[PDB]
RNA sequence: CGCAAGGCUGAAAAAUUGACGGAAGGGCACCACCAGGGGUGGAGCCUGCG
RNA sequence: CUCUGUCGUGCUGAGGAAUCCCUAGUAAGCGCAAGUCAUCAGCUUGCGUUGAUUACGUCCCUGCCCUUUGUACACACCGCCCGUCGCUACUACCGAU
């Protein structure tokens, strides 16, 4: 029951997420690592990756004034800061919902702004360790971010936020495109100017200067518009000299120089890439005169031009490390060292003990390779329905022939004794050739997706578009039996050692297994989300596991099966993309899986409360009345020091903290809570009585809990000494209160009976007539019985 | 017994003496007897 | 919030005179939303109000009698 | 008497109305608190249940 | 059961931890009668007699139910409960075919 573990990983350069970084070297986003390459020799300095996280990375910072710690933020929105003197996470943070996608330090390094996709940008602190605060604007997600102190960024929304930071709201919005979406934000190195790259091409050009009046800060100086009408991906500003680079996700980076907006921005030089462009980054070496900008493209590769300031030249570039579009095979080699892969547009051939490149064919498209025995030669059927042959050793390519006319070769396999190939293609026909010459052919109803032989060399086995099987011998041609049961057509098929079973592997989200001796299905099983692409078992029974398989499928996932105990016995995650091939050792120790991740990859009360409250507040006031007196004998530094619940809860008066735990109870517990209150307490509440109605607030609310006070204790009060010093305070304060409301609203009311005269005498009649007739609300009041 | 009891509850139909009004003669429309 | 709205209702008026509040004639005055109804609205909440606070100043007149009892101690 | 009575087959959804909670406030209870009382459980007999 | 006499603690010992039940003609004692198409003589069900202590409060503990939508209108009072997701509509993004 041994499982399997990633060991492996390569076949890799960065990937389509955004934000390269330049350092001689490049850092930039595979899919969860973050991996450093020198340019200049290819070989790569080091991989930062980390157990406990299987997310893919999708942000990279430096920190300014101290480079060798890196700020990363993945998709599952959590943060890592790395080291480059040696590979380890120092701090992560777990902060946002979703997906961070901008990041930013400050000027100091000691605070670092993260904006999400989820919308929320969140500040942290470098030496506490505390997420800060947690700037909130923004209809929908952040794509800049920039420390001016001052934050200025940028969102989905079209809009600019100018945000402070020692009082965290925001200061200025502004909207940059009228009915777009702001895209990209660049901002110069002397904060003297933003612009901000929108969907149309159009780039806007803002102004930077450096609360009770009309603040202005962010000024709309032009637009410019530039070449691409495409949704632009980076702004980047150059550091030192007078150039940015606008790009988006195409083949060209518009590198204009800073000298109307029109007047004062040029196009410098518009470059050409051969791949599309996911980010743009820019690189100072010292002792050259030019400007290295370090494009990494989308297409899986890095390039580096020399652009002379006052022509671009393809100057350096590192494609040998990685397939530059899409592996779609694998095959590997019968001494298990080597392992060819095909991609569109190219082979390239590796070994696993280095996990380094040896050889690089170009082919046009590559759906299907299998090297002959002996591995000194490949095989690999195209697209545009030819077999394609070439060479290992000598690196050369010996035939072509046209298998099938413009059919893609669908499926291709060896025979087990080695003398024969077999070629299934998106013709009706399947093609033998002997070694190469062609055979015998095989016409049969519709398009070959799939065919395997068996390992004794007996039997053979298509798989139709028709979602059917056809299980044939090998000998001659004749139908030995056909499996049906499948909804959607078969994608892949492999069949056991022994060809005492065959697993199937449907485009209907589940794989079949059959018996071989009168083709019943031994259990349909259902195990993928998605259309399951492969399946393969592991070829020896030395092992004593000889009828287990895995089954590699689009939702990213491989999983390991027993068809004996028809069990799953491991699920392999570790793929961020729809995985398109898989094959297995024929030792069967370890098995390599290819994805659209471009990576292959290797596998080995009541009343105590407001009493309670009373007394907080009484500790308040007699604090603030010390204060009161100390700042009355000097202007000197004195401060109140009242409790944390009213630094948290805001600063609040104690008058209304005390309100709001008396507004908060419901009235029955009220005057329940009133009544367990002792005579202990009340002296308080009636100080707090008083201060209510003096600054007058709740005067119902007020006049009801006093009258409950003095009717509940009125022999207590009345033979009491110091109630009526406090009890002649609440007197005058109340009864000033009552009279002002009642005058008002006296007022009021008089004003509103005079107005209503005045507006019937306005309304009553213009004519005179015989009919007098012409000169009320109803209500309607259903009641049932 | 318990899958006849899983049966009636999922496909729910329960043999209960439901609450009727109690002036279903009379009011047959149910009105309410406020503002209308 | 009908202490906030008596005030600022006070306010306006004795900011403005009686005439102007009675010829005031603005576009959206149909129906429900006229000047009659919103002028009635506002008057028959403000005599309730009027009412509780007055009962209010009646029972306040208790610690007055209190008062007099200390003062009588 | 006629139809029912021909096996892409081989046992283990709905939703603008849905899924799950939390906090506050009520009502009730010898399956709760409180005050007491009484069984059973110790020896022997035996119905019954396992 | 009440009253009156004769003798006087003498293998001639009222049930542990737990667990359950019980609030007025109730707990508990006592006998008499019947044997009703199922059950019940190793008992069942009636019927009379004698008849207390202690609660009769509170949601503090353990829970159970329910409000936060409706179901009526005056007085009067309250004053936008909170979270994790789904589904739908629209908007733009990502990358293979």
């Amino acid at each position: 029951y041994l499982k399997f573990e990633p060991s492996k990983s390569f076949g890799v350069v960065v990937s389509s997420n955004s934000n390269l970084v330049w350092s001689g070297q490049a850092i930039v986003a595979a899919n969860e690592e973050v991996l450093v390459w020198d340019i200049k020799k290819g070989e790569l300095l080091s991989r930062w990756r980390d157990e406990n996280c299987k997310f893919r990375v999708t942000a990279i910072a430096q920190s300014r004034t101290d480079p060798d710690v890196f700020a990363v933020g993945y998709e599952d929105g959590s943060i890592r800061l790395w080291d480059s003197k040696i590979a380890t996470s120092v701090v992560s943070f777990n902060g946002h919902k979703s997906a961070i996608t901008v990041l930013a330090f400050d000027k100091t390094g000691v605070r670092l702004a993260s904006g999400s996709k989820d919308t929320d940008i969140i500040v942290w602190d470098l030496v506490a360790e505390v997420g800060q605060y947690k700037l909130r604007g923004h209809k929908d997600q952040v794509t800049g971010l920039y420390f001016i102190g001052f934050l200025l960024t940028t969102g989905k929304d079209s809009l600019i936020k100018l945000w402070d930071l020692s009082s965290r709201h925001c200061i200025e919005t502004h909207v940059a495109q009228a009915n777009g979406e702001c895209w990209a934000l660049g901002v110069s190195p002397d904060f003297t100017g933003c612009i901000t790259a929108g969907n149309d091409g159009e780039i806007t050009v803002w102004a930077l200067d450096a609360l009770s009046q009309s603040v202005n800060f962010l000024q709309n100086r032009g637009t410019l518009h530039r070449s691409s009408k495409e949704r632009a991906a980076e702004v980047v500003f150059h550091p030192l000299r007078d150039y940015f680079a606008v790009h988006g996700v195409e083949k060209s980076v518009e590198i204009w120089r800073i000298r109307e907006v029109s007047d004062v921005f040029v196009q410098h030089v518009i470059v050409r890439t051969t791949g599309k462009v996911r980010s743009v980054d820019w690189a100072l070496n010292p002792g050259v005169k030019d400007l290295q900008l370090l494009v990494g493209g989308t297409n899986n590769l890095l390039e580096l031009y020399n652009i002379v300031g006052k022509d671009y030249n393809k100057a350096l570039a590192v494609e040998l490390p990685g397939h530059r579009t899409d592996i779609r095979s694998v095959a590997i080699s019968s001494d298990d060292k080597m392992l060819a892969s095909a991609a569109n547009g190219s082979l390239k051939i590796w070994n696993i003990k280095t996990q380094q490149c040896i050889r690089t064919f170009d082919c046009g498209y590559a759906l299907c390779c299998a090297f002959l025995p002996g591995d000194k030669v490949v095989i690999v059927g195209t697209k545009e329905g030819e077999l394609q042959l070439y060479d290992v050793a000598s690196a050369s390519l010996l035939e072509t022939v046209n298998a099938h006319d413009g059919h893609a070769v669908w499926a291709l396999q060896v025979h087990p004794d080695g003398r024969s190939v077999v070629s299934g293609g998106a013709d009706k026909t399947a093609k033998f050739w002997d070694f190469l010459v062609q055979s015998r052919i095989l016409k049969v109803s519709d398009d070959i997706l799939s065919l395997r032989f068996s390992p004794d060399a007996r039997l053979l086995a298509v798989a139709l578009l028709d979602s059917t099987v056809k299980v044939f011998f090998n000998d001659t041609l004749k139908l030995y039996l056909n499996l049906y049961g499948h909804k959607l057509p078969v994608l892949s098929m492999d069949i056991s050692y022994d060809s005492k079973l065959i697993v199937t592997s449907s485009a209907d989200k589940n794989i079949r297994i059959w018996g071989l001796d009168f083709g019943d299905c031994h259990k349909a099983l259902f195990g993928h989300q998605d259309s399951i692409l492969q399946v393969a078992f592991i070829p020896h029974n030395s092992d004593g596991n000889g009828h287990y398989f895995f089954s590699a499928s689009k939702d990213r996932t491989i999983k390991y099966w027993d068809a004996d105990k028809f069990e799953q016995i491991q699920r392999i995650d570790g793929h961020h993309g729809e995985i398109w091939a898989l094959a297995v050792s024929h030792s069967g120790r370890f098995l390599v899986s290819a994805s659209h991740d471009k990576s292959i990859r290797v596998w080995e009360m009541a009343g105590e409360r407001i009493a309670e409250a009373l007394e907080l507040g009484m500790t308040d006031l007699n604090t603030i009345r010390e204060w009161e007196e100390a700042r009355q004998i000097n202007p000197n530094i004195a401060p109140p020091q009242r409790n944390p619940i009213f630094v948290a809860l805001g600063n609040i008066p104690a008058e209304t903290y005390v309100l709001n735990t008396l507004q908060k109870i419901k009235p029955a517990s009220l005057h329940d809570a009133l009544l367990v209150l002792p005579f202990s307490t009340i002296p308080s509440l009636l100080t707090f009585l008083n201060l209510f109605a003096q600054r007058e607030l709740n005067v119902p609310l007020t006049c009801r809990i006093l009258f409950f006070v003095l009717k509940t204790h009125h022999k207590q009060i009345v033979a009491s000494r110091t109630m009526r010093a406090t009890l002649e305070k609440v007197r005058a304060n109340l009864r000033a209160a009552l009279r002002r409301q009642k005058d008002e609203m006296g007022f009021n009311i008089a004003a509103l009976k005079v107005v209503s005269m005045q507006l019937r005498d306005k309304s009553v009649r213009e004519y005179v007539d015989e009919t007098w007739e012409e000169k009320v609300r109803k209500r309607a009041f259903a009641s049932l019985s | 017994i318990e899958e006849l009891i899983k049966r009636r509850i999922l496909a729910g139909e329960f043999d209960e003496v439901l609450r009727r009004r109690p002036d279903m003669f009379g009011n047959p429309h149910g009105v309410r007897r406020g503002l209308v | 919030t009908a202490p906030v709205a008596q005030r600022v209702l006070w306010a306006l008026f004795k900011s403005h005179p009686a005439n102007k509040l009675s010829s005031l004639s603005v576009k959206g005055a149909r129906g429900h939303k006229s000047l009659n109804e919103v002028l009635d609205a506002i008057k028959v909440y403000t005599e309730r109000h009027y009412k509780r606070i007055e009962e209010l100043v009646d029972e306040s007149y208790l610690v007055e009698y209190t008062l007099r009892e200390m003062d009588a101690l």
